[PDB]
């Protein structure tokens, strides 16, 4: 039950990174315009 | 920042000439979960120092620096000393670092050649620099600083600025006693002299030649306490500087209170002196009572000054000294008394910060300082700080005992500063008098109750003024319908605006349509409607979503950095929504968080519009039941295609409706019900957001692109069906060129795209298993009539 | 910053590259055990 | 340590096809589903979800040659003071007890059927 | 080894996501200057 838990952690890390990338891109675009 | 490893550790791998191996990237990962806001360096520092000196080939400088670095009393010199000792242990590690460094040193060297202590001055520079520093911290405020006249009147404290050629031994002792008493009063001797302090000093004595060698030796003990007392007066004046601090002033005043004891003993001896009944040995006996105490008092003063102790610097020095002044039980208790008193100089503000929920920062002694952070601009800003920078934490300023609770104190102070930013600034009823005491667990004991009260007050105020329950019972209608009439009017009215391209959309007409749709439903029980609106984006939901999914994956510049201006302004994908809640009134939705909560609306309403188009095509396809559809080659392959695409779109929506929706929504409800702090409510909402978008499966650029391709195929099929209907019902150019019963071929392409999408769902259920992917496979394989063939194509790898 | 004090500590070490990126890790309060492992790994390269 | 025999035989029965199934074809989600189903089905439902948290699994080794029953195993987590009591060596001892119990119980179901 | 595969994917994805987020943060700090 605890051997498949690392998938959820990877999913949360990837989702957080993707959201961070989208927001960072909106912020850098705001800095560029 | 949080990724400061990129600046330090990654450049440690690169610049250290260590590219093989892990470099300092895995080292960054190792130190990341080992980097604490506080310090927990309890270790036998004497043992580490001995090891370092033992391995010190030139141990002179090693030991000297082991003392000198403490002169500044810098931050965590023990970790650096331990590192300098343990690294000398591994010559292989040392030699390998030498390889990593000396070669780059040679490269840099080659690239280079191609193309006295005046107390007055030392204190005046300090005073001017501290005045400038207090002005900078004020950032547009005055200062109860010491006056220029305070600096003037040299020897403002009346500071310490006879022929004995053949005096009898008794007369010599008497005259020496008179000279030493004058020195103790900061006055000149009788037959000898005393040069002034050589900067940080008392009076550099110049013993009389006629002073006996035995007499000079006996006076040698006195001179230590004399220089100590003179330097002590100077240090008291130094701490009296407002630049030194109001707490430094309190310390100086407490010293002045004990200094009265010094002059008191001077007069006590002066009683016998005027009586002429004293003696050199008697004086030495009386001095021994507090001669050591003189230097003991000057010790802590020099510790503060030498460390330039501002903020919790002198506090930590004091507490450590109090923990070490044992043996000198008198100093062990006196420093405790000074600690307990001068705590209140900061502990009142600490109590103010903690209790009053408002930290007074004329000097910003409390680590929590109410950093400038406009809470209003949080909601509308993608990146916001007010929720995290309405009260910054000065980790550098913390007392010895305060540093323990500081993190917990940081949370409590953040809650209190939240209460202050809530309008209802308030004192925590727990006002356990902040003061220094031996019980360290006691400092956090009442702090625990205070923090609990702060968190509870925050929870109550959120359940009150914030009232997020209605903010969610109403937002259920937003971006999720949760009622047919919720978004029915929006779908029924935005049709013309979306038909107008994004360049062709009329914002005023849209505003009128929104206002009318707002009044067009009876679900207006929600009162938070004014907090919400509509909006638009200069890019499709895909135009930025896929750019982020391919986060420098394959279209860093091809599509992510490609402006939507390369395409045209399209009404549908360009559309967006608007909503806001005030700084105190839930500025939670920052444009990143607000965007995350918003785009679910875009995806849901995209699927809603596709289903509406399919239902409109089917409703218009009500005449074909009055005859045989066999004669509808350009209008009956539509039936087969609709059957093949309902599973792709309408059935795809049901998985989101039940499996995806119930989990995240119910998780948010239950987690918010269990939420007690702002962080707990944030976790409940973060579940509702992240896990919901996870079951929306909108973050895998390849699979999301496949689903988008299927949805676009469905949209194009609906458009071709509508065009063929327009060109056929009016037949009873471009629309007829969309299909001529070639919509059968379009339906075959849709079936192929559906097979690809089922393959993507199978890939999710195979490489990630999951339950949502297993459900996507299960919804695809409803019956083998369109799934046994899909199973065979799945085996067609 | 204390770049001067970092150089003072380095001269105190009396070795043979400011190395204050490690002092930044000290500001982050990284642990000595992970620090020693990282030092050995960076030495190996 | 191979306790409630209802769930023990549930695991043996649910892993016999899995043990027969390819090692790479091990349905990991099906493992947790079978665990939950056995807990709710047998009297192990009296066991708290805390017991479900102590219920853990872990891959054994890279050995597809061994039999499915010989390769099936379940873990047992230890938390804080429990972590300090059930040591890593103690955790290995409990895991080895579970492994011998698996070699016993999967074979026991196989023999009761045989 | 399914748990190992999920964990390895999580580690690689987390390293890549952290690198991307760190680059975005460093570029947003520099653009903030």
């Amino acid at each position: 039950k605890d051997f498949e838990n690392q998938i959820t952690e990877l999913k949360k890390e990837n989702f957080n990174l993707k959201l961070r990338i989208y927001f960072l891109e909106e912020r850098m675009q705001q800095e560029f315009h | 920042s949080e990724f400061r490893i990129h600046h330090d550790v990654n450049e440690l791998l690169s610049l250290l000439r260590v590219h093989g191996g892990d470099g300092a990237e895995v080292y960054i990962d190792l130190l990341q979960k080992n980097r604490t806001p506080y310090v927990t360096t309890t270790v036998s520092a004497h043992s580490a120092k001995v090891k370092i000196a033992e391995f010190s080939r030139t141990p002179e400088d090693f030991l000297k620096k082991y003392d000198e670095l403490k002169s500044k009393n810098t931050r965590n010199l023990d970790p650096l000393v331990y590192l300098l000792s343990k690294l000398m242990e591994d010559r292989e590690t040392l030699q390998y670092l030498q390889q990593n460094a000396k070669e780059r040193a040679e490269l840099a060297a080659s690239a280079a050649a191609s193309s006295g202590p005046t107390w007055q001055q030392s204190l005046e520079l300090t005073r001017k620099m501290l005045r400038d520093k207090q002005s900078k911290k004020n950032s547009g405020q005055r200062l109860p600083v010491l006056p220029a006249w305070v600096y003037e009147r040299p020897a403002l404290l009346g500071d310490f600025l006879v022929p004995i050629g053949s005096l009898p031994l008794a007369s010599q002792e008497a005259a020496v006693v008179e000279d030493l008493l004058y020195v103790l009063v900061g006055v000149d001797g009788r037959y000898i002299s005393a040069q002034p302090l050589t900067g940080r000093q008392g009076r550099t004595f110049l013993v009389d030649p006629n002073l006996d060698l035995s007499i000079r030796e006996l006076v040698s003990r006195i001179l230590p306490v004399a220089a100590s007392y003179s330097t002590v007066t100077r240090f008291i004046e130094e701490k009296s500087s407002f630049e030194y601090g109001q707490v430094n002033h309190a310390l100086a005043a407490a010293m002045r209170t004990l200094v009265k004891e010094y002059l008191v003993l001077v007069t006590q001896l002066e009683q016998l002196q005027r009586q002429g009944l004293l003696s050199l040995q008697k004086l030495w006996f009386y001095i021994q009572p507090a001669m050591r105490s003189l230097d003991i008092l000057a010790s802590l003063a020099t510790s503060v000054d030498k460390g330039e102790c501002i903020g919790g610097a002198t506090l930590s020095l004091l507490h450590d000294r109090s923990f070490s002044y044992t043996g000198d039980s008198q100093a062990q208790e006196l420093c405790l008394h000074l600690t307990k008193a001068a705590s209140t100089p900061y502990f009142e503000i600490l109590e103010k910060w903690i209790y009053r929920g408002i930290i007074d920062d004329p000097y910003s002694e409390f680590m929590v300082e109410e950093h400038e952070l406009r809470k209003e601009k949080i909601q509308e800003d993608y990146n916001d700080k007010y929720w995290d920078q309405r009260y910054t934490v000065v980790q550098r300023q913390i007392p010895s005992f305060l540093q323990k609770m500081a993190g917990k104190v940081l949370s409590t102070g953040k809650y209190l500063n939240v209460v202050r930013e809530c309008g209802h600034d308030v004192t925590c009823p727990v006002a356990k008098e902040v003061v220094y005491t031996l019980k360290e667990r006691a400092y956090v004991e009442q702090i625990e109750k205070a923090f609990s009260y702060a968190s509870k007050v925050l929870l109550d105020f959120l359940m009150g003024e914030k009232e997020l329950l209605a903010h969610l019972r109403s937002i259920k209608r937003y971006f999720l319908m949760d009622q047919g009439d919720f978004f029915v009017h929006f779908m029924d009215l935005t049709e013309e605006e979306l038909k107008k391209p994004v360049d062709d959309i009329t914002p005023t007409r849209l505003e009128a349509l929104l206002e009318l749709a707002l009044r067009m439903s009876t679900a207006n029980t929600d009162p938070f409607k004014d907090d919400l609106k509509i909006d638009l984006m200069p890019h499709d939901l895909i135009t930025q979503l896929l750019r982020v999914l391919a986060i420098e994956t394959q279209q860093e510049k091809a599509m992510v950095h490609a402006d939507p201006t390369e395409l045209t302004l399209s009404g549908l994908e360009a559309f967006s929504f608007d909503y806001v809640v005030t700084w105190p009134l839930s500025l939670i939705i920052n444009r990143k968080a607000l965007t995350r909560y918003q785009m679910l609306f875009r995806h849901m309403f995209y699927c809603k519009h596709v289903e509406r188009q399919l239902c409109s095509v089917w409703i218009s396809n009500k005449a074909a039941k009055r005859f045989s559809l066999h004669s509808a080659k350009w209008f009956a392959g539509a039936f087969t295609l609709r059957q093949r695409m309902l599973n792709f779109v309408q059935n795809i929506q049901s998985y989101m409706m039940f499996e995806v929706m119930e989990p995240t929504w119910h998780v948010l409800e239950q987690n918010l019900r269990s939420a007690s702090n702002i962080d707990d409510v944030l976790g409940h909402h973060a579940s509702f957001l992240d896990n919901c978008l996870k079951d929306c499966m909108l973050t895998n650029p390849e699979l999301l692109r496949v689903f988008s391709k299927l949805m676009s195929v469905c949209v194009m099929f609906t458009n071709c069906l509508q065009r063929f209907t327009q060109s056929m019902k009016l037949d009873s150019p471009q629309l007829a060129s969309s299909f001529e019963a070639t919509i059968t071929k379009f339906d075959k392409n849709f079936s192929a795209h559906l097979l690809d999408l089922l393959a993507r769902l199978s890939i999710y259920s195979t490489s990630d298993c999951e339950h949502g992917m297993a459900s996507v496979i299960s919804r695809l394989d409803f019956n083998g009539f369109y799934t046994e063939r899909l199973e065979r194509l799945s085996a067609e790898r | 910053a204390e770049e001067t004090e970092l150089f003072e500590l380095a001269q105190a070490a009396g070795g043979a590259e400011v190395f204050k990126i490690l002092v930044d890790l000290l500001k982050l309060n990284v642990a000595p055990l992970a620090v020693f492992q990282m030092l050995k790994s960076m030495c190996a390269g | 340590l191979l306790g409630q025999g209802d769930f023990i035989r549930h695991l043996m029965d649910l892993l016999k096809p899995e043990l027969v199934r390819p090692a790479t074809t091990l349905y990991q989600h099906n493992l947790t589903g079978i665990l939950e189903t056995a807990v709710r089905a047998t009297n192990a439902q009296f066991d708290s979800p805390e017991i479900l948290k102590r219920l853990d699994v872990r891959l054994l080794e890279v050995s597809p040659g061994d039999t499915g029953w010989d390769v099936f195993s379940l873990d047992y987590h230890v938390d804080g003071p429990i972590a300090t009591v059930f040591t890593r060596e103690c955790m290995s001892h409990y895991l080895r007890a579970f492994n011998f119990l698996w070699r016993a119980k999967r074979v026991e179901y196989i023999l009761t059927d045989i």
